[PDB]
């Protein structure tokens, strides 16, 4: 009866993440947000496999052309990957000293379907009934960067639910110089924390900061069924 | 059984079979996207949604606020996927019954278990793994991108991103006005060959030709068994 | 426990088929303006359907450990119904007539949507039952090219009922839906009357003859 | 002694415009808003010369490309022109039709600088303490239409202001099709009448209907020095 | 005097004052752009229109075709010049953003009026013939979030501000009137090539603190003797 | 003199020439526009803002709230009127010094009147009325567009609307790692032929390969007396 599932885990961390219990690992690599090729944001949602890449590089692709003409680093493409919890430099990273700065995944064989779920208040929501538990973590929803850079999960995929919650979970990589650093013009988009509100009253202008954000954003909980 | 259904596209004239072990539903022509309004939205070439039974330039229409619906009146585009056919030496947008040499078929089939698409980023055909039954092989395609309308993508796990031919222009782009051809902001991306050893150095630039495939990565789409 | 998501179109909340059981309800989300980019949801998958509604569900965090709630000009888009367009935008409880209900389902085997490009509701393939049938939804925008569009797979390319402006915009920080002359909806056309590979024939089509140029579809789940 | 000024205005109507004062009439034409090329929208300031066409024509622009090509009506190009006071049809006018949509135009030189006020409020504005006026209106800023159709005018230009306070002031050309035709997507912005308010108080939101438009736009006077 | 209009701008809260015997037309706030519709329409700040009398947070009006009009209906923005104020933590609103907006000023001005870049640390002189009027430093382009923004023109004064801010423009939500500041606001500056030969790659450098200013293009407005 | 100054573009690696009764305030590089964060923004050809003195494949840098500024970290653009001289046939992109042979070259020059440019939407190249005296006449360029990123426009009134040489690619892109190049989605409109008795009929599509003057319209720049 085993369909085949696949599921992909993210460590946000230096570390590569381990499957759970009674799954088969399929293989491991390097967290991809998405390409921006020809000034176009191509994402791979963090809950698909796709999304977990075994071979890194600043610039995994090539482009191909009119008169049968294809080009690699020929251009001004870059590429975005989750980051890890390493602290931010002041200047862009070089070659091998990225690494440090990129999320590990992983892929796994699971034999039911798993889905994420959202509370959007401080408390951790419930699987449903006859579903089991895998990771709970915060709701991730979209997210923006340079230029037409953006993207955004899923709200039923994994990749909507991340373990750590991070202000900076990306970073951009300059394809052709090889060099990766954070910007400004990042931003991450998490489910709003909607407890001390009814759900049609007006929303009411917030500046969070330093520790007290953590409360403000939406939990949730990765869940298969059993 | 549950039935889980995929496409597979010839890039030809001549319609594509059905895999090992699963059934074929419906044949149609390969569709890849859509540029309604100057957005480019795609569809996944895995999915049944990228195979239409019946082929035209303009396959839907806008409806606006006053209850009205303009069917090619204005200027909006729909992509296909594309065959070997060379375009004429005028270099002249393609209309009329002409348009059969140059759209590509396909097939959507139904199977008892679930279909991956695995990624090797080298010159090497990567193996399924265990308990996975191999259907094709192909090329790694990510994505193709348009002039000032974004771009269309494939998920690196569907079997849409893994594309039997290598095509330096895989998608035609056809117009309201019932004409198709290739354009010189149509581009495509693919994963290139990256090996252990390149992963974090500075990537090197190389203009290679359509034949010169040592730099696409290769793919497999997998089923499974028992 | 293949999870299946149906959108009521209208204020009722709807209800699952036959042996497939009640995960959760909520409401109709097409996709959010943040930052001046357009994230989609697939409105065949649970992730459309939101249980907690909000003109601004979301929470924007930048770089310096800082986090900003309406603080913007995001918007979020919903699934609407066939209430009365109203003049200005409407606020508070009254939005609620103009926000669509869903309900996530799980079905024994794999669900998928198949479209006939036809005025005819096209036939579920062999060892298929269809659950429902309605109009091919394939686009939509909003302002510019700010917009999204389904999986012709999925069955959110099938919506049951047909309107030509089937979404509301919601401005976020000042808590207000409405509609706008600039949406305009995109649906698949019904080819029975053209010749094959020939140039479409346009059309200006007005009133009840729309539904006769729309293509049908049909979602259909397998024994 | 004269410097070699050039002053542009539109009529707004099928008649073509006859030039103010003492000033010399260099050429007449059609009125041109934007051209919407390879789906950027590139505009012609209503106050330059370059916004008055002699020679109409729904594509009166050609592209060249890679390898020495170059095409006429060969895509989905589209254009935007200035409209006259006939009644909105029920579908595209095809071809000669077109014409009795389409404003006139005519260019002038001018001894001394022409430029253009705007009071933001019901009240028409007096010209500088010597500057003579040459007519009124109402202030017209910017512009957008389908997809990335867009545009708008400089406030010193006399295009800032047209003579006519239109809700449907320009039409959508298809290009190749050879037909224009007004949509919903099309929107007009004008400068807003503030005498309601003071400059720093938060604008209240306003539904305005049928004739109560005229009164909340801005009005202005297109002045030049004796 | 042939009737040319100079406009200069104080980046700070009090009103400027004309040079010699320049007279003044009119005072007002400095406009950068509207985001009208998703759409980014720029004023020039070397020309009068970018100089606006009366201030609001939306000075527009949004108009369809079915002869209906909406104000404040909707999320657009408008943006100005800002001051060298402390940038605040949350949005003021009302009369606090007095504080915010920078003032401009036209006058009239005998003969023509450039500004002349050196692309080097040096304030460039002006030619022969010509007499400075101000100096400052190159302001090319700037943009708020995504590629919404502008640039200005090199040979306009705008592209030539005396004081040089890394955030020199604020956005102001136009239906609620509150104005503030964001991380994705970036500003493009003319960069010191003083270490450089003309043909080299460009050494890429990240300056921080006040070495910024020592890294930035100086310009000078010249104006010519007759 | 009230000094009325525009730029005149060679097209080569060559400095052009100011125009009769013209005065030369320097000499330099034709810039066309940038791309920053995937926005062009363009320069009027016309204006003395598209002739920098200095050349680079970065002219400009970014700045932040966070008060720090990045050259050449990212991945931006920059644009360029291009020279005649072919591209190498391995069609890579050119870097170091080869970069010389491709850049055009530019002059300021002051006037103590206006210029305009005159487009004849035809095949002849038009005279300028009374008073006006004629100094170039070129080929009607509008436009270039890029990919995802917009375009560069020119005003057809400015000089910058009227080349004096025709290229299917004029404009030419640079990055921040240095070198430059042509790429596909690079496109430049033109304005047509179109004949007083084409005014109102349906566009016939042409894709031409050569001769290209038969459907390119003429244009001439003039200065006032
Ligand atoms: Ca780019
Ligand atoms: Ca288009
Ligand atoms: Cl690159
Ligand atoms: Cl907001
Ligand atoms: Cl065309
Ligand atoms: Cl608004």
């Amino acid at each position: 009866y085993l369909t085949g599932i696949l599921i992909t885990r993210h460590s946000q961390s230096e570390t590569v993440p381990a499957c759970s219990a009674g799954h088969t690992e399929l293989w491991t690599g390097y967290s991809l947000l998405y390409v921006d090729g020809n000034d176009y944001a191509h994402n791979q949602d963090l809950g698909s496999p796709g999304s977990c890449v075994p071979r890194f590089s600043t610039l995994p692709v090539l482009s191909c052309g009119q008169n049968n003409v294809c080009n690699y680093a020929s251009r001004n493409d870059k590429t975005f990957w989750l980051t890890t919890n390493a602290a931010i430099p002041m200047m862009p990273v070089e070659n091998i000293e990225i690494r440090q700065y990129i999320s590990r995944c992983v892929v796994c064989e699971a034999p039911a379907n798993v889905i994420a779920v959202h509370s959007q208040t401080i408390e951790v929501p419930d699987c449903p009934n006859g579903w089991e538990g895998l990771w709970i973590g915060y709701s991730f929803l979209m997210h923006t960067a340079v230029g037409n850079g953006g993207g955004g999960q899923a709200l039923q995929s994994p990749g909507s639910c991340l373990e750590d919650f991070r202000a900076t979970p990306f970073i951009e990589c300059n394809g052709a110089k090889g060099t990766c650093h954070f910007y400004e013009t990042m931003t991450s988009f998490w489910m709003y924390n909607l407890e001390s509100s009814q759900p049609f009253e007006r929303p009411q202008q917030q500046t969070i900061k330093a520790g007290e954000r953590q409360s403000h954003v939406s939990r949730c909980q990765v869940c298969m069924k059993n | 059984s549950r039935g889980f259904i995929f496409a597979r596209h010839s890039q030809s004239v001549h319609v594509p079979q059905c895999p090992a072990n699963t059934n074929l539903l419906w044949e149609g022509y390969s569709l890849s996207g859509n540029v309604a309004a100057s957005r480019a939205v795609g569809q996944d070439l895995g999915q049944s949604g990228s195979c239409m039974m019946r082929f035209t330039t303009m396959p839907y229409m806008l409806c606006d606020i006053t209850n009205v619906c303009h069917f090619a009146q204005n200027n909006d585009d729909s992509l296909w996927l594309s065959t070997a056919e060379p375009m004429p030496m005028t270099m002249t947008p393609i209309q009329g019954r002409d348009l059969m040499k140059y759209i590509s078929r396909c097939v959507v089939c139904e199977t008892t278990t679930r279909i991956i698409a695995l990624h090797s980023q080298s010159m090497s055909i990567p193996d399924c793994p265990g308990g996975w039954e191999e259907m094709w092989t192909g090329y790694s395609y990510f994505m193709s991108t348009l002039d000032n309308v974004g771009g269309v993508g494939q998920n690196l796990v569907s079997p849409g991103s893994c594309l039997e031919e290598f095509r330096a222009q895989p998608v035609i782009e056809c117009h309201g006005h019932g004409r198709c051809n290739y354009y010189d902001a149509l581009a495509s991306f693919w994963l290139t060959v990256i090996e252990e050893q390149d992963q974090f150095v500075q990537p090197r630039q190389q203009t290679l030709k359509a034949d010169f495939t040592s730099k696409i990565s290769r793919c497999t789409v997998c089923r499974r068994r028992g």
